[PDB]
């Protein structure tokens, strides 16, 4: 990561040049929308045709492959598993589950390689891109295996040697093809490269096949049985794993030196004068690489050259000595054939350690946040920190987390596994997710449910209410009831509640009566949301109350309605009109004092409405009829109250 | 790999600007044909002409969009010394998706006599306000108290920043005790005028918008200003596109009482002063997250920078309008 | 849980129940629902209003009696009802006439509209093999069954639109979603076919012989956590969990015993709650099918004892190993089963667990409602 | 046959019942009817040919005989074995309690009919196994030993031996049942 960035991009457009145009930009979820226009430029041009072919520029164009989606799925699975398992350090068990995760990743990458090879041989045109991505991911696998055998599990002499042995056996697959070509062309028991195949089988440590090849060569020839027996005796004298590793490194080195000196003695005795094939094999087994320098075209690359040198003249490897021999092999390979590639430099850096420097070099060569974030988390979960691997430049962990979140947010539906990224951010991931989810709609179910759950867990309801009010207005656009009430309950709003209350009142006034009194009575009748909502609920229940007719509770509820004083006079007029048959009977519920107090409050509100505007005079021409009805009803009420007072006085006297 | 052509759209005259909805799918254009066209990019990969209708008779220029959560309105700028707002009204209910929808003119933005600069929206927090500006130095703030009446525009704030304001950027609050900031970049058509950037704050002691701080460094005619998205921090970043690449950082020092009465002690540090375009810049735009910077020029060159690690911006994308885009560098994820 | 001892006596059978298309929420449910009953008074579809909501509604405590709003007779038998847009009720019939109503969402009244007819096609005689599973993509409807025919229609249609009859005429059984346009189908032979509304791509070539048999499955649904994760239960006796995103991939196989796997259901909020209604057994609620293992849940099951009033969660402390959804190898049994039967011989036929509000329509002329199942 | 295979033997004991004798009577009647049907039916050697209708293009499905279909279902995997095991367990749990119940005779008749049905099916399979090797497209037939030694989700084995042992303990009138078991 340097101060300077990279080279300019933007692929050339097949055309333009002769015409004068311009390209404008439009933002989006990581996908820039480019549009052709005629703004300020060097010239002027017009006359353009229309064709639906938008320009969508994005760096996530590799997501179109079916392998990358599965890769992201299993990467998210392994990441969640590691994050939920790394909560208590131990050491041995930690390294055990780390090796298990590494083996799972190896099997996953092998399956991905085989399926992408199937897709490659199925396709035809994209073969170049397929082989290029195969090569870069093979380099990635090499680097991953190297870091796993080095930093993840530091093995001494023996275990690491066997690890490198099987790594070379899995990476080299040319001796089998050579043997097959030898068996096919000419006679299957004699060829020009049979000795080369035998040498490769011996170098790869495949004695089970080397013995059979030597027996076949001895049966084909007529004077090679003694040489084959000598080679078998030398291979038997060559120590394996039972001499060192778990035994004694000094004894292993002594056995290796004894085998080497026995080989030198057998070569210098003079029996290796004849047979240029076996003579060259024995000379290579000693340490001389003249045949290798002559046939470097068949020696693959300097990586295999170095591992062969290590298998030959390196029983015990030292880190500084390893780097020295690595640069020596690189120089001796460049002196014979140049190689303008950065892979050798990347491997030399990985050998010379500096994990942060290697990460920076890989980022400035070909950016890949997924692998570097995974390796950073792996090296951080080991509870080991050194003064040469600390992150530099802002917060590398947060930067990689934001990149991994944007890589999923840049697409639809695939942004599901991005909410778990912000479970460890210091009150920043919530805002980062809000800045992405406050612009795109939410028409799913489980996604929005998990979003609301994580929001109520993190204790932040700003965007929650912002989405709840949008849902409430969308429900009001269709004139909902239960869903609108649930959204209002979840949002604890006020303006939208007043709006829906006014809408319900207007609907009731237009329809004359109300019939959906049970659709909004499922979430209430106890939790006092607001004054107007409580009044609406008490009127909705007063409907059934005066339907069943009960004088005491009806009088109490109409007294509450009159004391509310937050309602138009049109409702109070009908209330005073239809509350007279219920009071016509000789009752004692609420005395004349309180009754006429409510009546005087009603008439004062009516006079206030008269002085302000008009009592629905511009809407209907029934004001005189309503006044006459109110007058006759108050006269009947006064008569009934006088009779009740007379009866009370006669009973008390 | 991108299907790039040499012709686009259907505007025969000089196409001015375009815009897209925050939810995507819906787009709109403004050209010199005195007719705006709204397109709907479907999921199949094609964007057909959804609607096309006249709006202004004096070369429509800018075009703004709003979120559907507060009302789908469209406010566009033109050179006819006036401006209006269009709305999309649908009928029926919700039986078969949305019924018949049509464009209407619910209200027309008044107080417009000269060249209208920018009339975009404002952050919510304390309410969704509308900022009306022109080429005289007067900024009005309108509010919509009636949710059922979109024609009500109550005037509750009228600031006089003097000079000739051109660009206006907003910065919302980060908590419940923070006030919104307003940056104003003027364009008096004279580089010899010292002072073109003004800062306004929402003082809680005066309940208005007084001049918080000024800057006498930038004297060239400012073309565009853009603040960085708030990420819960105290400092801020600003990009000023005038004649070169200018990015400054405003750091707080005294944002309390006593020591900071009507003004705030803020230090402005030039963190990026580049000029690799060898010309001038027009407009500057920030990414939705705050990591990509986009700008163009008069010579037909588009330059796009990205973030790094030291708060620096380097040219990543270089496109030629009259020529062909050269270079290829895609890092990926 | 929150199972009490009160139980009302409402003689009303229930076969299936659909609700209003709730958006941006899966736990919350409306109070009015269209119930396609097997035989309340006869084979018909009614509308019932109660107080069902998310996270237990405030009004109406335990044992809530619904109220009938409007009753409309349905010809045939109801087996699949899905809401397309907002005011669309599509019900499948055994006679071959799939009915579609454009009922009013607020007037609480069903309006007779259109019918897609002609579902049994045969040359020579006549065999009744209609479509069973019905899925809605909005605004698209896809019907399949044990015949190989795929009936595709769009919004506002009265006759047939697309009748796909490929050479691989399988016997589809259940349908499930994947995202916004991909749909998977489990057939009655043990195969899976995933397609996308953009282009039909059938591929029923996923036979498993080792570690999991391929007996013809039945029901299928999706997990609350990760929409792509699905769960299928059938006659194989294994509630197979799959992490399918575009290809068939399993994850957990729980060997269920003494069950039939007729209708599977999940619980939101806490995705580690799965129910499976069947005909071979009584009442039991699984608690460790897709997830690992949750303690304090035994001492019950089948029809003995009962564990309610408490949903003990596994202890969360400082662990060193990963513990999540993992239960492969079909060699287990019934791990952590919650008995929902009140120790009485009953014959149930429908159990909807949409959220914390469970509604059980049984053939014993009774009703069962649980307001909370996780606390 | 489809009705008797779906409704009957699936929902006939674990339903809404207010009396314990209802389930016993239902099971006894169902078992007696099934035993009478299987005794009246007799598989013929002509039922092994391809019964494909080919009369003026009347291409229909393989109309297999109902008795042959029932025999094939009982030979392959069928819940009849589990139902018989559950009935035997219920009979053991009723007999080891020693209570004057009017269902003991019904239980005895049911288990006797079950033993007679097992004997008849074995005697029929003894001659059916010879005609299946020459018939085209054979079915999946399993011997009685595997069905008796199959694993049950109760004790990793079959409780038939346990029921037989408990019958000898409760031997008050099960002489004919013990004789049928010995046969």
């Amino acid at each position: 990561m340097e101060e300077l960035d990279v080279d300019p991009a933007e692929t050339p457009i097949p055309g333009l040049g002769q015409q004068n145009r311009h390209i404008g930009f439009s933002w989006g979820p990581g996908d820039l929308l480019l549009y052709e226009t005629l703004y300020q430029k060097q010239g002027n041009s017009e006359t353009a045709a229309r064709c639906p072919f938008m320009y969508l520029v994005r760096s996530d164009e590799d997501i179109y492959s079916p392998v990358l989606r599965k890769l992201f799925n299993e990467s998210h699975s392994i990441f969640v598993g590691l994050q939920k398992s790394a909560e208590e350090a131990s050491g041995k068990s930690r390294k055990a589950q780390l090796v298990q995760v590494s083996r799972n990743y190896r099997s996953v990458l092998r399956a991905c390689m085989e399926e992408m090879h199937t897709l490659s041989e199925s396709t035809r045109e994209t073969a170049q891109k397929y082989i290029s991505q195969i090569s870069i991911l093979s380099a990635m696998e090499l680097s991953w295996n190297l870091c796993e055998i080095l930093f993840i599990e530091s093995a001494p002499a023996g275990p690491l040697l066997i690890l490198l042995l099987e790594w070379v056996r899995l990476h080299v697959c040319e001796v089998d093809n050579i043997v097959q070509d030898v068996l096919r062309s000419e006679k299957p028991t004699e060829h020009e490269k049979f000795w080369d195949g035998v040498t490769g089988y011996v170098l790869q440590g495949r004695m089970n096949e080397a013995r059979q090849l030597l027996a076949k060569e001895a049966s084909t020839s007529a004077s090679a049985r003694s040489m084959c027996r000598v080679l078998d005796d030398l291979l038997k004298k060559m120590p394996m794993l039972h001499t060192g590793g778990t035994q004694t490194l000094t004894e292993f080195e002594l056995k290796w030196q004894h085998w080497r000196e026995e080989c030198e003695r057998h070569l210098q005795n003079g029996t290796f004068s004849s047979n240029v094939h076996m003579e060259a094999v024995c000379r290579v087994l000693l340490g001389d690489e003249e045949v290798l320098l002559e046939k470097r075209d068949l020696m693959t690359t300097w990586y295999h050259f170095l591992v062969s040198r290590l298998l030959f003249k390196h029983p015990t490897v030292k880190p500084t000595e390893l780097h020295f021999y690595a640069q020596s092999s690189l120089d001796m390979f460049l002196a014979g054939d140049s190689c303008p590639e950065p892979l050798d430099n990347i491997l030399l850096a990985a050998f010379e350690f500096d994990i942060h420097q290697v990460i920076k070099e890989f980022s400035i060569v070909s950016s890949n946040w997924w692998f570097v974030a995974h390796l950073t988390d792996l090296l951080d979960h080991c509870q080991l920190f050194q003064a040469h691997n600390l992150y530099f430049g802002a917060n590398m962990r947060e930067f990689l987390l934001l990149d991994y979140a944007s890589g999923l947010f840049s697409h639809h539906s695939l942004w599901q596994l991005g909410v778990d990224y912000f479970d460890y951010c210091p009150n920043l991931g919530r805002e980062y997710l809000k800045l992405h989810m406050e612009r795109i709609p939410l028409s799913t179910e489980k996604k929005a449910l998990k979003a609301l759950r994580i929001c109520e867990q993190r204790q932040m309801t700003e965007q929650v209410r912002s989405i709840c009010k949008t849902m409430a207005m969308q429900s009001l656009c269709n004139r909902r009831l239960g869903s609108a009430l649930s959204w209002s309950i979840r949002a604890k709003d006020a303006a939208f509640a007043t709006l829906i209350s006014d809408r319900f009142l207007k609907e009731y006034c237009e329809r004359g009566n109300f019939t959906d009194l049970d659709l909004i009575d499922n979430l209430g009748s106890a939790m006092l949301l607001s004054d107007r909502l409580t009044f609406l609920g008490k009127y909705r229940e007063f409907h059934r109350m005066y339907s069943q007719e009960q004088f005491s509770e009806a009088a109490s509820l109409l007294l509450s309605l009159m004391t509310a004083r937050i309602a138009p006079c049109s409702f109070w007029l009908t209330l005073l009109l239809d509350a007279l048959p219920l009071l016509e009977q000789k009752q004692v519920i609420f005395s004349a004092e309180q009754t006429y107090e409510l009546m005087r409050c009603l008439e004062d509100r009516m006079a206030a409405k008269l002085e302000s505007t008009s009592p629905d005079e511009i809407q209907k021409q029934d004001s005189s009829i309503d006044n006459t009805k109110v007058e006759m009803l108050r006269l009947a009420l006064a008569r009934n109250l006088a009779r009740a007072i007379v009866t009370e006085g006669a009973l008390q006297e | 790999m991108f299907v790039a052509r040499s012709i686009a759209a259907d505007h025969k005259d000089l196409i001015h600007d375009v815009s897209f909805d925050f939810h995507g799918r819906r787009m709109a254009t403004c050209s010199s044909d005195q007719s705006v066209k709204v397109w709907d990019k479907s999921e199949n990969g094609n964007w057909h002409c959804t609607a096309s209708w006249k709006t202004h008779s004096g070369s429509v220029w800018r075009v703004t969009w709003a979120h559907p959560e507060f009302g789908q309105v469209l406010a566009s700028c033109s050179f006819d010394r006036t401006a209006a707002v269009w709305e999309e009204i649908v009928g029926e209910s919700n039986d078969k998706l949305r019924g018949q929808s049509h464009w209407v003119k619910r209200t027309t933005l008044v107080d417009s006599r000269t060249s209208v600069t920018d009339v975009k929206f404002a952050p919510k927090h304390m309410g969704l306000m509308l900022a009306t500006c022109s080429a005289d130095g007067v900024v009005r703030i309108y509010e919509a108290p009636d949710v059922m009446n979109l024609s009500q525009w109550s005037l509750q704030h009228e600031i006089s920043c003097k000079l000739s304001c051109s660009c206006i950027s907003w910065n919302p609050s980060s908590s419940r005790a923070h006030s919104p900031m307003i940056a104003v970049g003027s364009d008096d058509s004279s580089p010899n005028i010292m002072g073109k950037v003004q800062i306004y704050e929402y003082n809680e002691n005066t309940r208005k918008y007084a001049k918080a701080e000024t800057l006498m460094s930038v004297s060239d005619p400012v073309h565009d200003i853009a603040f960085a998205p708030n990420l819960g921090r105290s400092f801020h970043i600003l990009a000023v596109a005038t004649k070169d690449v200018r990015i400054f950082t405003m750091k707080p020092l005294r944002k309390e009482l006593s020591s900071s009465g009507g003004v705030t002690k803020f230090e402005i540090h030039t963190v990026a002063q580049f000029d690799n375009h060898n010309s001038q810049v027009w407009r500057v735009s920030w990414n939705i997250t705050g990591t990509v910077l986009a700008s163009s020029g008069d010579d037909g060159t588009v330059r796009l920078w990205k973030a790094n690690y030291m708060d620096n911006w380097k040219c990543i994308g270089v496109l030629k309008g009259d020529g062909n885009p050269v270079g290829n560098s895609y890092q990926g994820f | 849980m929150a199972d009490k001892f009160a139980a009302k006596f409402v003689s009303h059978k229930i076969s299936r129940t659909r609700w209003r298309p709730v958006s941006a929420s899966s736990l919350q449910q409306p109070d009015v629902f269209a119930t396609g009953s097997w035989d309340n008074e006869e084979n018909k579809v009614c509308v019932w209003a109660t107080s069902d909501f998310g996270a237990t509604s405030l009004d109406e405590e335990y044992q809530g009696d619904p109220k009938q709003l409007c009753d409309i007779k349905h010809p045939g038998d109801v087996m699949d009802m899905q809401f397309l847009d907002k005011e669309r009720i599509v019900t499948g019939s055994s006679t071959g006439t799939v009915t579609i109503f454009r009922h009013h969402e607020n007037n609480q009244t069903l309006s007779v509209n259109q019918r897609w007819e002609q579902a049994h096609y045969h040359v020579g005689s006549n065999m009744r093999a209609p479509c069973t599973a019905i899925v809605c993509s909005s605004p698209e409807i896809v019907s399949v069954g044990e015949d190989g025919r795929i009936n595709c229609f769009r919004a506002e249609s009265r006759d047939v639109l697309r009748t796909i009859d490929d050479a691989d005429s399988s016997t589809m059984h259940g349908v499930t979603f994947l995202r916004t346009t991909e749909i998977l189908t489990v057939n009655s032979v043990g195969q899976l076919k995933l397609w996308d509304l953009r282009k039909q791509g059938n591929d029923p070539t996923q036979i498993f012989s080792v570690t999991g048999e391929r007996v013809p499955l039945h029901c299928v649904d999706r997990h609350p956590n990760q929409q792509h994760v699905v769960a299928t239960g059938g006659q194989d006796g294994m509630l197979c969990i799959w992490d399918v995103r575009h290809g068939k991939m399993p994850m957990s196989l729980l060997n269920a015993h003494e069950a039939e796997m007729w209708e599977v259901h999940f619980h939101p909020s806490n995705p580690d709650h799965l129910f499976t209604c069947s005909e071979d057994g009584s009442l039991w609620h699984w608690d460790a099918s897709a997830d690992s293992e949750k303690p304090t849940f035994l001492l019950g099951g089948r029809s003995t004892f009962n564990i309610s009033r408490s949903s003990i969660a596994p202890p969360n402390a400082n662990q060193s190993l990963a513990c999540a959804w993992l239960s492969t190898d079909p060699t287990k049994g019934q791990l952590e089963i919650t008995n929902l039967l009140p120790s009485s011989t009953l014959s149930v036929n429908s159990l909807d667990v949409l959220g914390q509000n469970l509604v059980c329509g049984t053939d014993a002329e009774a009703i069962y409602v649980t307001r909370r199942l996780f606390s | 046959l489809q009705f008797l295979r779906d409704t009957v033997f699936l929902r006939y004991r674990t339903r809404a019942y207010r009396r314990a004798a209802e389930k016993w009577e239902v099971a006894e009647a169902v078992l007696d009817v099934f035993y009478k049907l299987l005794k009246d039916y007799e598989p013929q050697p002509e039922d092994f040919v391809d019964q494909y209708v080919e009369l003026q293009g009347e291409e229909r499905v393989a109309f297999k005989p109902p008795g042959f279909s029932l025999m094939h279902h009982l030979l392959n995997e069928s819940p009849m074995l589990e139902l018989c095991l559950s009935l035997m367990e219920e009979g053991v749990t009723q007999l080891d309690t020693y209570a004057p119940f009017p269902g003991k005779k019904h239980l005895e008749k049911a288990v006797a009919y079950c033993f007679m049905l097992l004997n008849l099916t074995l005697q029929k399979e003894n001659r059916f196994m010879d005609l299946l090797r020459e018939s085209h497209l054979s079915m999946i037939v399993t011997p009685l030993e595997q069905l008796l030694q199959g694993i049950n989700p109760r004790s990793k084995k079959a409780d038939n031996v346990v029921n037989i042992a408990r019958y000898l303990c409760h031997g008050n009138s099960n002489a004919e049942l013990a004789f049928e078991s010995a046969k």
